[PDB]
RNA sequence: AGGCAUAAGGGAGCUUGACUGCGAGACCUACAAGUCGAGCAGGGUCGAAAGACGGACUUAGUGAUCCGGUGGUUCCGCAUG
RNA sequence: GACUCGGUGAAAUCAUAGUACCUGUGAAGAUGCAGGUUACCCGCGACAGGACGGAAAGACCCCGUGGAGCUUUACUGUAGCC
RNA sequence: GACAAUGGUAGGAGAGCGUUCUAAGGGCGUUGAAGCAUGAUCGUAAGGACAUGUGGAGCGCUUAGAAGUGAGAAUGCCGGUG
RNA sequence: GAGGGUAGCGGAGAAAUUCCAAUCGAACCUGGAGAUAGCUGGUUCUCUCCGAAAUAGCUUUAGGGCUAGCCUCAAGUGAUGA
RNA sequence: AAGCAGUAAAUGUGGAGCCGUAGCGAAAGCGAGUCUGAAUAGGGCGUUUAGUAUUUGGUCGUAGACCCGAAACCAGGUGAU
RNA sequence: GUAGCGGCGAGCGAAACGGGAAGAGCCCAAACCAUGGGGUUGUAGGACACUCUCAAAGGACGACAUUAGACGAAUCAUCUGGAAAGAUGAAUCAAAGAAGGUAAUAAUCCUGUAGUCGAAAAUGUUGUCUCUCUUGAGUGGAUCCUGAGUACGACGGAGCACGUGAAAUUCCGUCGGAAUCUGGGAGGACCAUCUCCUAAGGCUAAAUACUCUCUAGUGACCGAUAGUGAACCAGUACCGUGAGGGAAAGGUGAAAAGCACCCCGGAAGGGGAGUGAAAUAGAACCUGAAACCGUGUGCU
């Protein structure tokens, strides 16, 4: 579904783990958000991660 | 001779000599099933789980066949052994071979002059296997190739003045 | 399937030049004010693994 | 001769087979008793069990530890002897050198070797 | 409950054997456990000495392993220190 | 409807049966064992005392270190919510 | 020869019979194999022959080897029939 | 009446644990799967020799199990048995 | 042993590896002794001095493991005629 | 079944050395140069200086094999028979005595086998020559490059034989966040010293797993309740709304020679008469057991 733009940024899945050790399935989703930014065809806006938008892509 | 390990030999040999390759359907091969017929308790019949059990008719192998080998092992001092008991019970020799072309006929004399021959040769000679695979009773073979079974089920031995060295050699 | 060892039992036990086997003691890690000196002297030592023991367990440690 | 085998007086024996009557003596029950848990296709308990008691190798205390470099040799005694690791390798003593062959001295009367036991110094000279 | 007036009961002086390493042999015992023990070596206390002393007149007052803590130590410490 | 006649024609049940009563005895409620008493061989219509009659591997009771559903301030968790 | 022993459930040990196949050897068979039916037969048992009918083309026997190796019980499965 | 919709860790319920294809305190079908069953039932030929137990201890144990007691086969010691 | 040669065969070759002739200790490490110990003092374990390879049978272990038989659980679908 | 991992329980359980099958290594980004060229690494390589000279991808080119086939040795006679391949005689072939069929049991009767030969054409592969490609190599070094929100840290997880543990080596999500050859990393926490390697780009055949599927074959594998559920027009009758479940069903004879004709009968079905070696082998057709149903009769 959503995937940062630029990175591959996906999200996993693990174990939420507990005090006894009861593992349940739980996910971990990316830092994802919109943002507007200059796809060279056209301004568009799309999803990036926090971490991919550090300093290095222009909006 | 050694009859104790000469036994051995031979049902070694003949049991190495099987393909096992037979089998059978137990209950996890046969078609369909997965299904109880009826409900265990209100019928009046007997309580059953599946068509494709043992005590029908058309499902399910309790044991039996299984694609698997039959061969075994046994040292190398005992093989040895029980081809020196078997040379030794024939013993209980001609010059060579000369046969350019392989003429059955030939060979039948060969024989007469001399029915469960075993030829023994040197390493190949292609025209005397050739003159002597189509009489009945007659097996030829090679010094690197002295069977235990094939010695024991001849009735006499015919090596040539090479083979008895090579296999003096040998053994 | 090789057949498995008791690894649990490689832990506690070793093996002596008879075949039989050589245990430690227990009674002799905690609670030492509520033991005689003597008692607590004679538990030191190690001893073998009975015959009723060897009955019980003797393919679980068949490589040791 | 192989119409006529016979194997040596002793050594084959026909299995024994049960549950075909009752003549034989392992017919109805086949060898297993009347009912309980070892009567039933699936075995008893697993061995070592000893019943809901604690069992004895879980009942004793663990002792001592395992060392990475522990150095075992290959123990030649001087009756081996009546001089490289080599030869006696090639001789038909030291089937396996397993850390060096240190000499001992065990038995009666020049070497080279890794170690050398009192005895075996002595009685070498 | 069994013994005790050898006192095992009472009083007084002196001290720490309420020791360290052990242990022939035996009782009990399904196992794990439990009980007794002459004698031997190191060190001593009492006594003038022989000697006695490894708790209490005897038998209850206790809880496997695993794991954690602390004190030492000769051991190990994944190329070497 | 049943009953008799012509036509057609099942079923559950069933160890083999030449299948009596009584007083006993017996796994303590016998057609079948003991001791007695009674009964010539075969049907047909009818009744419902016994065959511990027949169907349904007792829905009761208890036992599975058997399941399932429900409850809660039982244990450990969890979607969610702050 | 003489003496001694020989009830047996759970269970332990030994010796055997029989079935299908395989190797070797040696045989039977359209002048009639296997099978089936009958029989008044031999063995301590599992069982083995023989003869006659029926049948129409394959089977024993010795010695070893290998097993899908023996059925009266499973409210057993399928078919037939009461 | 016709055409449609809601589906099983679910759906509908004027509420009965009521319905969801003659089945519902959680449908049916196929797979994991030959689940597991310390429980019932069954377990196929002959002969020869020997021949028990229903007890102690511990047990989440009490119709189960483990060690010991009582049986059997082999080797040995060797008079130690009554 | 795998492998290579060999008729889906024996069999030849293949010494990596395994078992054994040495044990004791947790270990360093000693070694016909060793560990405990101040001390063979005593004591535990050793010094039996034949093992090994293949296979017949008995039995056990991992695989459904003597056969039949649940109530149930999970996953993926098919169902509102 | 070792080291270890484990309510240290049930259990899980490596790897390196050693022996073997197979076996090749390479193209980039960066510096620099004029989209192109140059350059690809650890006893440091490249640039820069001299000197000294899979791997890029389209195409034709004769042999082998695969898809129909041809040849293919050598026997006659009596007894039984319904019928000879059998039994009894004499004989030949064998690089062919595998197998099947033929009126019975065949090396010589047929189809075959041993062996040799065969391709209009299509196809796969091996081969040469063509074809496209193509600058190789040492020495010195001031200096310029060698993969950055990366390595790594903290937190929560996953994975390593290894359960958060003293957890090294690898990944994921979230925050922070490095150096550049005396640089970085690993050697089971960690530091020092040594030894070995050079991350953060990419591509690689073989040794290996398996079987729809074609051809050739073997079996101490089954032989019609067996073997596939299915030897038979079978995933079919049938069952279900549906997903889906699922059977029973083989044999005349050597050859149909499969009963012309007559009689009873409405036909079916019979009794003769013929075919046949056999008809109680007459298509409900090889044998033809038992339960079960009958008719007759010796003893009671």
């Amino acid at each position: 579904g959503k995937q940062c733009f630029v990175t591959g940024r996906k999200a996993s899945t693990g174990n939420r783990r507990s005090h006894a050790l009861n593992s349940t399935k739980r996910r971990w989703n990316a830092n994802l958000q919109k943002v507007r930014i200059l796809v060279d065809g056209k301004p568009k806006k799309v999803w990036v991660s926090a971490r991919a938008l550090k300093s290095g892509k222009v909006t | 001779p050694n009859n104790s390990v000469l036994f051995e030999a031979i049902n070694l040999q003949r049991a190495s000599l099987r393909q096992g390759t037979h089998a059978v359907k137990n209950r996890s091969a046969v078609s369909g099933g997965g299904r109880k017929p009826w409900k265990q308790k209100g019928t009046g019949r007997a309580r059953q789980g599946t068509i494709r059990a043992p005590q029908w008719r058309g499902g399910g192998i309790v044991f039996g066949p299984t694609p698997r080998s039959y061969a075994y092992k046994m040292p190398k001092k005992m093989r040895r052994l029980a081809l020196r008991s078997a040379l030794s019970f024939k013993v209980q020799v001609v010059d060579a071979f000369n046969f350019e072309a392989p003429k059955t006929k030939e060979f039948k004399n060969v024989l007469s002059t001399l029915k469960k021959v075993l030829v023994v040769t040197e390493n190949e000679d292609v025209n005397v296997e050739l003159s002597a695979r189509n009489i009945p009773g007659v097996q030829v073979t090679t010094a690197q190739g002295l069977n235990v079974l094939d010695i024991t089920n001849a009735d006499s031995l015919v090596i040539t003045e090479a083979a008895a060295k090579k296999v003096e050699e040998v053994l | 399937p090789k057949m498995k060892t008791h690894r649990g039992a490689a832990k506690r036990v070793k093996r002596t030049a008879s075949g039989q086997l050589k245990r430690s003691r227990a009674f002799t890690s905690h609670l030492f004010a509520n033991k005689s000196t003597k008692q607590k002297r004679q538990l030191r030592k190690a001893r073998l693994v009975s015959k009723s023991d060897m009955k019980r367990v003797k393919q679980l440690l068949a490589y040791k | 001769k192989l119409h006529e085998l016979k194997p040596a007086e002793g050594s084959r024996k026909e299995r024994n087979r049960v549950g075909r009557g009752v003549a034989t003596g392992n017919g109805k029950t086949s060898g297993r008793g009347h009912k309980g848990q070892k009567a039933r296709s699936g075995g008893g308990v697993r061995p070592g069990f000893e019943g809901g008691q604690l069992p004895l190798f879980r009942r004793l205390p663990k002792r001592g530890f395992t060392n990475i470099n522990r150095k075992e040799y290959a123990i030649v005694n001087l009756d081996q002897l009546n001089v490289t690791p080599a030869l006696l390798v090639e001789s038909g003593v030291v089937k396996n050198e397993k850390s060096g062959i240190k000499i001992l001295g065990n038995g009666s009367l020049t070497v080279k070797a890794h170690k050398f036991s009192a005895s075996a110094a002595e009685a070498i000279d």
